[PDB]
């Protein structure tokens, strides 16, 4: 994250850390769905450009987390993966849409005071929030800056405006497409921040003024840089791929 | 044995002349075909005999007879239109044209190294060497086209020319940009800078570094061709301190090897110096060191299996003209789409501004087709 | 209040609290910038 602040404690307990085994690493960020069902982001552990096809063997999921390296057990809890399943329309190739992949647990995870899981929008609540115009929480243990510490120390957190999609497409040259949305601020604003390297996979929240829960509206996916002056973050359109969802859930169960 | 045991004592044999010429000149620029080389020993060999013969068989390693078809095949692969890109190769030996040449040696020459052997009246300087550089100039796309001049090949007193010529220019796997060409500085030889063109690109490339048997450290990066089995090898000193003429001596084939086995994947910014090397060199006194001398000599030479008569033949100029061009062209953009946005923060840089030593290498074969020391681009 | 919704037999035990939080929402507490958030839909900018 670029231009954040520390995450509280139990700030995100949906949040997760995608960890690879060896090296032993961070790779991106992720969410909790449910008792047995992780978010991410699908180039996080599927890249034929870079030769990058990780496995359920491969992947370490670390739950409950706050610190980016330090082992807390009691808090944290560790788990891996039974299967993966990445959308099959994830276009890889020129503008990365449907960004998208979920992982399920081997052995379901206890919730706790750090370990919860967010909710899934449904057809009017992700009308009524996804909106140019409202902010919405990002979080990662991503880079501080793009070019530059570096990493920080504990889990970061950063509040972003939803931008109009005329806005956010004619600020790249990428094909933009209905199934992802980008947020950050205009050069005009003051205010400034984004998500960056390792970010990746991290979940895109909003919070209902209706019912005080909090909504996963999209997952980090691709920026040009980070924090760049006349740039956005482009984050995956969940509930535009929650249909998806809802059949591996239940067929792959 | 192994086709690639074999090639590899060819590809050495050329690198060691390399060392040789490299010494004698160590702030020029300077491009051989190892491998080339070693097509020119066996192009000799096979019509040599006695003496000469032999010193050709204990430096090669190896005889041409039983073995050619293992020669035949990898030099055939090196060409093949399978790579996609496409390695110009030529080979040719000028016999006085006062001379009647033997079938079987011309017949073999041009199966096992596609080489023409032929006639030509030296008596005629200015003939000789129209009728020369021109069989180049067609046997290499108009690429190369200068091998001797007329104040060269004079009078009856010329018998035996060799020539070998190669030349290379193949597609990038992954394409620069030449928005992306710019200048850049470049520390010479001399130690002065100079602003020179140098290609640029954002990508994934095979790294790594190790120190010589001095201790002293280089880096080294893998650059392959859009074809898939000939890549660019650069190493050059990590120290900038450290003069390229302390890493050179130290490298054969087995640390070529090496190499491949410990570069990894790594996300870098490749700067390289945009250009064009040509140089041709005269093989005569590097090979007498490796010691085959007989061949120089006017009556000592053996050459029985090449005359139907026992005519006295010995070779008066052995040549190699080495060219190649460092360029932007190549494939272009699948992976180039998003591979540019992931770079989600700025990469570390693999920045050739100093002396360096280039490879051309097929990899099946292992045959090192180029070896080349860039001074000042 | 949430609905529905998918099978908690092949989703697994949490959807019907998700979005609450044990350290805030469960505590009638709120964390340092999330008034920002609120505040967003409503700012008229
Ligand atoms: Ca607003
Ligand atoms: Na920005």
């Amino acid at each position: 994250i670029v231009e954040g602040s520390d995450a509280e404690i139990g700030m995100s307990p949906w949040q997760v850390m995608l960890f690879r085994k060896s090296p032993q690493e961070l790779l991106c960020g992720a969410s909790l769905i449910s008792d047995r069902w992780v978010l991410t982001a699908a180039h996080c552990l599927l890249y034929p450009p870079w030769d990058k096809n990780f496995t359920e063997n491969d992947l370490l999921v670390r739950i409950g987390k706050h610190s980016r390296t330090r082992y807390e057990r009691n808090i944290e809890k560790i788990s891996m993966l039974e299967k993966i399943y990445i959308h099959p329309r994830y276009n890889w190739r020129e503008n990365l849409d449907r960004d998208i992949a979920l992982m399920k647990l081997k052995k379901p995870v206890a919730f706790s005071d750090y370990i919860h899981p967010v909710c899934l929008p449904d057809r009017e609540t992700a009308a009524s929030l996804l909106q140019a115009g409202y902010k919405g929480r990002v979080t990662g243990w991503g880079n501080l800056k793009e070019t530059w510490k570096g990493q920080p120390s504990v889990l970061q957190v950063v509040n972003l405006p939803i931008v109009e999609r005329p806005v956010c497409k004619d600020s790249t040259r990428i094909r933009i497409t209905d199934n992802m949305f980008c947020a950050g601020y205009k050069p005009d604003e003051g205010k400034r921040g984004d998500a960056c390297e390792g970010d990746a996979g991290g979940p895109f929240v909003m919070k209902s003024p209706f019912n005080n829960r909090w909504y996963q509206m999209g997952i980090v996916s691709w920026g040009e840089g980070c924090d760049r002056d006349g740039k956005y973050g482009f984050y995956t359109h969940v509930f535009r791929l929650k249909k998806w969802i809802q059949k591996v859930i239940d067929q792959f169960g | 044995f192994n086709p690639l045991s074999l090639e590899e004592l060819g590809s050495n044999t050329g690198i060691q002349v390399f060392n040789q010429i490299v010494k004698s000149r160590p702030h020029d620029n300077i491009v051989i075909s190892p491998h080339g080389i070693a097509s020119v020993l066996g192009m000799l060999q096979l019509g040599a005999d006695g003496r000469t013969k032999k010193q050709l068989a204990m430096v090669m390693r190896y005889g041409v007879n039983g073995v050619g078809k293992i020669l035949k095949k990898i030099n055939k692969a090196i060409v093949s239109k399978k790579n996609k890109d496409i390695v110009t190769v030529a080979n040719a030996v000028f016999v006085k044209n006062a001379s009647e040449i033997e079938v079987p040696f011309v017949t073999r020459n041009k199966d096992v190294f596609q080489c023409e052997v032929r006639n030509v009246n030296f008596e005629d300087p200015a003939s000789a060497c129209d009728s020369i550089n021109a069989w180049v100039k067609n046997e290499t796309r108009d690429m190369i086209d200068n091998l001797l001049s007329p104040d060269l090949i004079d009078g009856v007193l010329t018998r035996l020319v060799l020539v070998n010529a190669v030349y290379f220019k193949g597609l990038w796997k992954s394409r620069f940009q030449p928005e992306n060409t710019k200048k850049r500085t470049f520390v010479a030889a001399d130690g002065k800078s100079y602003q020179v063109p140098m290609l640029a690109q954002l990508s994934v490339f095979r790294c790594g570094s190790t120190s010589a048997p001095n201790d002293l450290w280089y880096n080294f990066i893998e650059l392959p061709y859009h074809g898939e089995s000939i890549s660019m090898l650069i190493a050059l000193p990590t120290e900038s301190s450290t003069p390229l003429s302390a890493i050179i001596p130290h490298i054969s084939t087995k640390t070529i090897d090496s190499w491949m086995s410990i570069m990894v994947p790594k996300r870098v910014q490749v700067i390289l110096p945009k250009f064009t090397a040509v140089a041709q060199t005269d093989l005569k006194e590097p090979l007498k060191v490796l010691g085959i001398t007989d061949m120089f000599d006017s009556s000592k030479a053996n050459f029985a299996k090449i005359t139907t008569g026992s005519e006295n033949l010995h070779v008066s100029h052995i040549l190699q003209k080495a060219k190649i061009e460092v360029s932007e062209d190549g494939t272009k953009a699948s992976a180039a789409t998003t591979a540019i946005l992931i770079a989600r923060s700025s990469p570390p840089w693999f920045i050739v501004d100093r002396p360096f030593l280039f490879f051309i290498r097929h990899n099946p074969t292992g045959a090192v087709l180029f070896m080349g020391q860039i001074n000042k681009p | 209040e949430y609905q529905t919704f998918f099978n908690p037999r092949t989703f697994g035990s949490g959807e019907a609290d998700c979005g609450l939080r044990p350290l805030f929402e469960k505590k009638s507490l709120e964390d340092k910038t999330e008034r920002e958030l609120l505040e967003s839909y409503i700012d008229g900018r």
